[PDB]
């Protein structure tokens, strides 16, 4: 709709991305409250305009949650 | 040859290939691709190929398919013969990923790391730290500002460092697995294009620290954590209990409250340090009358230091000796003078 | 041989390949066609293989297989033996380019920097600029007024 | 194009309409302009 509207196809929000950050919840990007980090989500924004803002061949939604590997360092979860 | 491999950063690799280099003195004996036999299937990070528990790694061939041992004449016989080193090196290192369908089985075909190399080097800075007990070097992406097009957060040196390794925020500081990383209490290394930067880029700010100064594009940053720390709260990790303790308002910083003459003592033995080196030496100052601190550790230079404090602020310092060989001396620093 | 690279230009290569020629005195010993030892994996534009720190790289044979090693005749080595110098010379290069798929993997399979070179130079113009450190040379495009 | 972008550090090019590779480079003039090829690849070749 009207906040709604993604450049790239990087399957996240466009208002959920400029902003503070955005959270992972059942495989969706959620917007960002101040009282999650008593839970152990973090916070993370990036650019829109690219579909891979890292270079790393992972994308962003891809990354954000855990859907590529288990390998991987949790250090680098954030995009 | 007789060589293992190791892993450090983030991601690992599988089906890796090294290419080694060979050099005596200035010239090249030969470079080897890794045939079939030396070839890895694995590298989980933060580990070794091959493991903790078996022998190292041998190569000795050189061809397409192996056969056709490696050779040398006569002349760089004589050489090596007379006891000379011969030294080892990596040029490039390639392999595959991991990467799968949508809920299907992991497919590693053709997904080659070689051309993603070039393009993430250009956007990212470099960090490595350096602790006692492994390394950790990490690449963090960039912001450009002569172009308003390339969109993306700027963000400083204190909060990259802070997503680079998995800190956290106590009392102001912070810490990695519970060592202090803080501007105050670690070791920092740049280089000149680095430093030449960064020290032009603090006169404009207010605060003059380091670690909120703003990131930029290409930067090589080493850090490296001491062995031992004297922080005044608590963690003086130290065989030497230290010799007239002043106990008046030791938190941290803003705590300038001890103004003692005379000297303190340490004395280390050579059991818990390692010989064969040249340490640094690192503090902060105050305003005193005047002092000074006398090294006398012999097979190096045993003279002592002027203080020379322009003002009281906090302003850091550094020196260097050599250590002798596992003998039954120790090394002796006092620190003399009146004021603090 | 030992011997390293450099690139001045505008783009990357990947998968860098130079095929070299050894002249001695007015004559051709051989010329090599680079096997997979001395291959190089990156290569971007204003840097060499290796880095600046380090040892160059070097080269022995002339199969296809890396064996083989290079031979010389009885007189050609007493000439060699009098001091005199080989030049080593650049024939011709070959390389990849970067294509991108969908949003995804940046493929570089095939994709051949040869069959595009007789098109580029037939249509620019060649400018070179140099100063004390290093050089850079481009390629720009002009109007047939024909 | 207008000239209050060049106060922003935009730049400004045009090419040729009679074929969609105009500098003979495999790239598209759209793929150049808009970097969205490879990073690697220097900014002063942007321009087709």
């Amino acid at each position: 709709w009207e906040d709604e509207d993604l450049d790239t196809d990087n399957d996240n929000i466009p208002d959920s991305y400029e902003r503070n950050g955005y959270t992972i919840k059942d495989l969706i990007a959620v917007k960002w409250e101040d009282s999650f980090a008593e839970q152990g989500y973090k916070k993370y924004v990036s650019n829109y305009l690219e579909s891979n803002t890292a270079g790393d061949p992972y994308t962003d939604y891809e990354k954000a949650s855990g859907s590529f590997d288990k390998a991987i360092k949790t250090e680098a979860r954030d995009p | 040859a007789n060589v293992r491999y190791y892993n450090t950063g983030t991601a690992p690799m599988y089906k890796v290939t090294p290419t080694t280099n060979l050099v005596l003195d200035g010239d090249t004996l030969s470079t080897i691709k890794a045939q079939e036999n030396q070839i890895g299937n694995n590298l989980s990070p933060g580990d070794t190929y091959p493991k903790k528990g078996l022998s190292p790694l041998a190569l000795n061939t050189m061809d397409q398919f192996s056969s056709r041992l490696i050779p040398i004449n006569y002349d760089q016989l004589k050489k090596l013969d007379a006891g000379k080193q011969i030294k080892l090196e990596t040029t490039q290192v390639s392999g595959n990923f991991g990467t799968k369908n949508s809920s299907g089985q992991i497919v590693t075909e053709g997904n080659s790391w070689s051309d993603y190399i070039s393009q993430i080097d250009s956007i990212s800075a470099s960090i490595i730290l350096d602790t006692e007990n492994e390394s950790y070097e990490r690449r963090v992406t960039a912001k450009n500002l002569q172009d308003p097009e390339d969109k993306t957060p700027e963000l400083t040196i204190g909060e990259a460092i802070e997503k680079a390794f998995g800190a956290t925020k106590k009392d102001g500081l912070l810490y990695f697995n519970d060592i202090p990383i803080d501007e105050s209490c670690v070791e920092l290394i740049f280089d000149d294009n680095t430093a030449n930067k960064i020290k032009d880029s603090l006169k404009t700010l207010s605060d003059k620290k380091i670690y909120n100064v703003k990131l930029e594009r290409g930067m090589n940053i080493l850090i490296k954590t001491p062995t031992y720390f004297t922080n005044f709260d608590d963690y003086n990790n130290y065989p030497s209990t230290w010799s007239n303790v002043n106990t008046t308002n030791q938190d941290g910083l803003q705590g300038s409250a001890n103004k003692l003459n005379g000297e303190t003592k340490i004395k280390i033995p050579m059991s818990e340090l390692k010989p064969y080196k040249r340490y640094v030496f690192s503090g902060y100052s105050k305003d005193p009358l005047t002092s000074n601190s006398i090294i006398v550790k012999i097979k190096a230079k045993e003279e002592k230091t002027d203080y020379l404090v322009p003002e009281q602020g906090y302003t850091k310092f550094s020196y260097e000796f050599e250590t002798t060989e596992k003998d039954s001396s120790n090394i002796e620093i006092t620190l003399i003078g009146s004021g603090t």
